[PDB]
C-alpha cells in the first residue's frame, strides 16, 4: 500500500514501543537504523528496530479501520511522543508524502521518514533446534553465569555466552579465561546435542524481553541465528562463530580439598578485605588451616585487612591468592545459605558451588602472591 | 593472575 | 595526647561518618583533604572532613573508656570499613605508631595517617545575624530556585545562590543570566537586613545535611561565612564575594497580559513539543490568542510538533519564542493546579508562578524567533 | 537567546 494509516489506543503500543526501541543506541552505524520500520497489513501493525546484529519485532492487533502500508520513523523520538501523550490516549498515525504524522488531541507531530524499502532483515534462515521453558528458567541460567562473560577481549568468542542443550537440559557457560561460570537446568524435554555462542548484547536482550509473567519463552536456534518469542515480542541474534572452550576440562580434577562455610559471612569478610585490597589487582591472601579461614589484603600505602573465619575444613595447610573482585561475583550469584569450595593447590583452580546444589558451579584461576 | 585455560 | 583510642557502636558511628565523609570523594586538592580529622577529648568523639572551602563537623559521645587524642584518617575507607561491619558491631579503634586501627570480631584494619596537626582549619569568625527555621522551610527554599543557578559561568557569582533575610522572611533567589528564580518564606522572627551569596557546594551540602526529621535548623550567618547546625552536625561555608543582581529590578514591571492555565497540561504539552525542538538550542514558539495557547517546536530535519491548549487569556495577540528546558524547569518546580504567566510583548522577560500563591517567582527572558 | 539583565 502507498497511503498507510492506523489507529490505536496509546496503551497498546507503550510495551511494545519499548521493547522495540530496546536493541538501538544514540549512535546508529547507519542512519536508518535509528528507525523503526513500522508495517500494517491484514489487522496487524509490525514494530521492528535493528542494529544488523540483532533485531526486535513486536505484532499489534488493529481493531480500528487501516489501511495497509510501511514506514520507517526515528525509533525515540516516536516513543517519547506515544508515551508523552496522557494516559487513556488515542493515536491515529498516517502517512502524508514524505512525512509520518502523529495525531492525538490536539497535539500534532510530523516526523521524517526513512523508505521502508532501505530497512534490513535478519530473517531468511530455518531453525534447526526448538523448544519451550518458562521465563525464570532462563533469566535463572543467565543471571547464574553472565558476569562471568569477557569484557572486549581479543577473543571474541569469549565476549559472549555458549548455550547448549543436552538431554533434558539447557546449559550456560560464560568465561573471560581467569574465572568460568556454568549453570544447567531442566526443561522437561528431550533434546538434540547443540552448542551455540549467544554475543554479549544478545545475552543483554533475550532478558530485557523477561517480562515475570506466565507467558512461556520459545527458542529456535539455526545454524548463524538464535530467536526467542515470549507473547507477541520475537527477538532475533546472529550467533558469534567461534570455538567456546569446554568447561567439563576446565574444571578442577580429583580436588584434594574441600572448606565449607556460610555463604553471607564468607561474602562480608571478602567485601570488607576489598577495602585494603590493591584498587587494580584486588589480590587477597587465603590461609586455610584446621576449620578456620584467614582473609588478608594489603595495597601500595602498606594499609592492611584481615578476616577470621570459624569454617568446616579438615585438609592440609594451604595459602593461596585471588582476585577479590572475581570472588565476590561469585558469591553474589550464589545466594544461599553455605558455599563449598574445592581447591588443589596455590598454583590451581578453585571450584565453588552452593553447598546444597550443583546446578551452578564457578571456577576461579588463583593469582600469584 | 593465572591463565584459567 | 599521644595514644588516642576509642569504643563505639556502629550505630551511633556510621550517621555521622556519612555528613562529614560525603562530600570527601573523587580527587582532593591535597592528599591530607582525602582525610577526616578525628578527635577524642572528655567524653566526645569530633570528625570532620573539609575541601579549604567548607568544612563538616560531626560530635558523638563517647560512653566508654577512651584516651584523648587526634589523627586524620582516608574517610571513604575508614566509611566503609564500618559501613561493611555487621548491624550491632563495635568498633574499637587506636593509633598505634602512625597507623590507625580499626577493630570488630575477629575483623582488624591497619589504615595510614597524616598528622592532626596538618589538618587545615577555616578562620574564625562571628555570626552577625542568627537564626532558626524548619528543616522543610530551608528544602522548599532551595528546592525551589536551585535549578535556576548558572553552570560555570565566568561571572564567579552567578554559580552560587543568594540567601536573604528581610523583615520575618528568609528568600533564596538564583540566576543563569538568561532565568531568574526567586522564594520566601515566613520564619516567625523579626530579623536585620542580609543579603549572601551561598556558594554551588554549599547549597548541595545545605541540602544534603536535611533528615527530614523534627531536628530544628539553626543558621549562623557572617561576613565571608554561614553555618548550619542540625542535631550534633555543623556545616560551614565560605561565602561568595561578589555582587549578585537584584531581582526586584528583574522582575517584569507592567505585565500588560495575563495567561492562566493548569499547571500539568501546560507541562506536558511543552514536554511533548520539546521532543521536536532543536536539541542545543531548544527553541519553542508560543502563539496566545483568545483562551488559546498553541506551542510548536521544529528542529533541522524539519520535524514539527504542535500542541493546542485551552487556557484563560483576554489580552491582544502575540507571538514569543522560549528556550522550552528554561519554561520546563519553571512548571515542574512549580508543584501546583494552576499557573499564571504575565507578559509584556515578545522581545520582553516572561513572569511565571503558581496561580495560588506569591512565595516564588520565575522570571524567564525569550529567544528572537 | 536575549539577556535577562
Amino acid at each position: 500500500g502507498s497511503h498507510m494509516k492506523f489507529t490505536v489506543e496509546r496503551e497498546h503500543l507503550l510495551k511494545p514501543l519499548q521493547q522495540v526501541s530496546g536493541p538501538l543506541g544514540g549512535r546508529p552505524t547507519l542512519p536508518i537504523l535509528g528507525n523503526l520500520l513500522l508495517q500494517v497489513a491484514d489487522g496487524t501493525l509490525s514494530l521492528t528496530g535493528t542494529d544488523l546484529e540483532m533485531e526486535m519485532v513486536a505484532r499489534v492487533a488493529l481493531v480500528q479501520p487501516h489501511e495497509p502500508g510501511a514506514t520507517t520513523v526515528p525509533a525515540r523520538k516516536f516513543f517519547d511522543i506515544c508515551r508523552g501523550l496522557p494516559e487513556g490516549a488515542e493515536i491515529a498515525v498516517q502517512l502524508e508524502g514524505e512525512r509520518m504524522l502523529v495525531r492525538s488531541g490536539r497535539s500534532r507531530f510530523s516526523l521524517s521518514t526513512l523508505p521502508a524499502a532501505d530497512f534490513p532483515n535478519l530473517d531468511d534462515w530455518q531453525s534447526e533446534v526448538e523448544f519451550t521453558l518458562p521465563q525464570a528458567t532462563m533469566k535463572r541460567l543467565i543471571e547464574a553465569t553472565q558476569f562471568s562473560m569477557a569484557h572486549q577481549d581479543v577473543r571474541y568468542y569469549l565476549n559472549g555466552m555458549l548455550f547448549e542443550t543436552e538431554g533434558e537440559e539447557l546449559r550456560t557457560v560464560a568465561t573471560d579465561g581467569h574465572r568460568l561460570a556454568v549453570c544447567s537446568m531442566p526443561i522437561g524435554q528431550s533434546l538434540p546435542s547443540h552448542s551455540v555462542i549467544v554475543p554479549r548484547k544478545g545475552v543483554i536482550e533475550l532478558m530485557r524481553m523477561l517480562d515475570g509473567g506466565d507467558n512461556p519463552l520459545r527458542v529456535q536456534i539455526g545454524s548463524n541465528n538464535i530467536r526467542a518469542h515470549v507473547g507477541d515480542f520475537i527477538f532475533t541474534s546472529k550467533l558469534v562463530d567461534g570455538r567456546f572452550p569446554d568447561y567439563r576440562r576446565v574444571l578442577p580434577k580429583n580436588p584434594d580439598k574441600h572448606l565449607e562455610a556460610g555463604c553471607d559471612l564468607l561474602k562480608q569478610a571478602f567485601a570488607r578485605a576489598a577495602i585494603l585490597s590493591n584498587e587494580k589487582f584486588r589480590g587477597v591472601r587465603l590461609y586455610v588451616s584446621e576449620n578456620q579461614l584467614k582473609i588478608t589484603a594489603n595495597n601500595p600505602e602498606q594499609e592492611e585487612a584481615e578476616e577470621i573465619l570459624d569454617v568446616t575444613y579438615s585438609g592440609a595447610e594451604m595459602e593461596i591468592g585471588f582476585n577479590v573482585s572475581y570472588v565476590l561475583d561469585v558469591l553474589n550469584a550464589l545466594k544461599c545459605e553455605n558455599v563449598r569450595m574445592m581447591l588443589t593447590d596455590s598454583v590451581s583452580s578453585v571450584q565453588i558451588e552452593d553447598a546444597a546444589s550443583q546446578s551452578a558451579a564457578y571456577v576461579v584461576m588463583p593469582m600469584r602472591l | 593472575q593465572a591463565d584459567l585455560f
